[PDB]
């Protein structure tokens, strides 16, 4: 029993205390009150996750590394499997929570095209983080999913968005990268980061240093990539 | 930053 | 139920995957069984709770002066959020003070571990005196002194006076002296003294640690004459 | 590495 406004201030005091699920249950309950949320509230549920994902795969990485150099100690490799595991159903809870606060709240509410891409692109990102972490059966599903919530997401932004916008550039950058570490297409993520790379050249070419940003790091995958 | 909504890989 | 070994495992995949909550329970069920905690088992328990124990501190720090410099119900909500977190905190020393009460410092048979533990439970109440309610502070207070002065007399008697534990011991005892106690005489010629017994002491091998804490003392001292 | 487990008041 908390209004709107107070749940917004926690969440800016939790942020800052650097209390990232004290964040995010404050964001995830503005969100479940079913009004549109504007840019700001939008970018404090982002932040939120962001982080309180992150940490998880993050040790997640960690764990599942471990554990493949651990070859030769029967139980050294038994345990680690289990604590990658656990941080695994913690993982698939988290982009649980906030798939479905993207599906039941986020995109049928966008008033915005900017905002629906921006939603539609983490529906894509939340799906590729449970494909980093399936086990083949529904590995193949979940990794379409990924790739169906990226595609609306670009449909939309190339007929909504300038080539520069940054909420456009940050999508042909995590759906390259979708391509290139999770569908295994080195050419698809090649031509889609050209593509947005050259297209956001040509009409800069008649405030974007953060544009400027992402289309270095997209340059920086090319070359990484052709190598 | 005003990116580190977006979430970038990389 | 796993063993010793299996818990001191968890601990340190816990620690890699820096998710410092199970390694701090790892280290708790550890030092629960009973036996005294070989070195690795005490650094791991200590790691684990500076970390459990500084992500609370941190948070408090922010949030208690966000509350000072306000003035509205966006100050009772940052009290409130103030509270919830001390609330975490006094848990969370607790948990430790509990543990060195009933496990460390009774079983710990080296002089060394001794006052390594005595320092924790002085650091441990250090941490419930900056966050008590006015009441209880003169109380805690007292009890964190009392264990850091029982730390100092006994690394006096039976340790080198460079040795690194002896001389952390010097720089949070004076550190307890200055913010806590609010004496800077005392804070002074405390860090002095062990600065200087020392140096006194190289005529002590091989610390590039125990200069370390030489320079925090100094530090201090430099930034305590102003 | 080594003081870190030591909790230095710095």
């Amino acid at each position: 029993g908390m209004d709107k406004n107070e749940l917004v201030q926690k969440a800016k005091l939790a942020e800052q205390a650097e209390r990232y699920d004290d964040m995010a249950a404050c964001m995830k309950s503005v969100t479940e009150q079913g009004a549109e949320l504007s840019n700001e509230e939008r970018n404090l549920l982002s932040v939120a996750y962001k982080n309180v994902v992150g940490a998880r795969r993050s040790s997640w990485r960690v764990v599942s590394s471990i554990e493949q150099k651990t070859e030769g100690a029967e139980k050294k490799q038994q345990m680690a499997r289990e604590y990658r595991e656990k941080i695994e159903t913690e993982l698939r809870d988290i982009c649980n929570d906030v798939l479905s606060l993207l599906e039941k709240f986020l995109i049928p509410n966008a008033s915005q095209a900017e905002s629906k891409v921006f939603y539609l692109k983490m529906k894509g990102d939340y799906y590729r983080y449970l494909a980093e972490v399936a086990a083949g059966d529904d590995k193949k599903g979940i990794v379409d999913q990924s790739q169906q919530a990226y595609q609306e997401a670009f449909e939309i932004s190339k007929k909504e968005m300038q080539p520069t916008h940054p909420i456009r550039l940050g999508l042909a950058l995590n759906f390259s990268v979708f391509y290139y570490e999770i569908l295994n297409s080195p050419e698809k993520a090649c031509s889609l980061a050209k593509t947005a790379f050259d297209e956001a050249i040509a009409e800069l070419d008649t405030s974007y240093k953060d544009s400027t940003l992402i289309m270095q790091l997209l340059r920086d995958n090319l070359t990484l990539w052709t190598s | 930053g005003x990116l580190d909504x977006l979430d970038l890989a990389s």
